[PDB]
């Protein structure tokens, strides 16, 4: 939409803005998801080492 | 009557307390995890 200059470079700036931060929110999410899942990984206790129990 | 005699005077003496005690590092710190979890290594 910017090829033929049909928007505001300002505008496109704004669009990329969230599109930038959006994924970051995603990053905030996947980081989040792993967190609990990690805890669910904590649940189902893993032997932190190997050997005779 | 003839005897070995030592006439007495004031003699400064720095002898003083010899008392007990235990010794410590200084330098007597610890390592306390401030972050909780499994020790990986």
């Amino acid at each position: 939409l910017l090829g033929t200059q049909y928007i505001s470079k300002q505008e496109y700036d704004q669009a990329l803005a969230d599109a930038q931060q959006a994924n970051a929110a995603v990053t905030a999410a996947k980081a989040a998801v792993e967190t609990a899942r990690i805890n669910l990984a904590y649940t189902k206790v893993t032997s932190p080492i190997s050997g005779r129990i | 009557p003839a005897v070995g005699v030592v006439t007495v005077k004031t003699e400064p003496l720095q002898i003083t307390t010899e008392l007990p005690g235990r010794t410590s590092a200084y330098r007597i710190a610890e390592v306390r995890p401030q972050v909780s979890g499994i020790i990986l290594k």
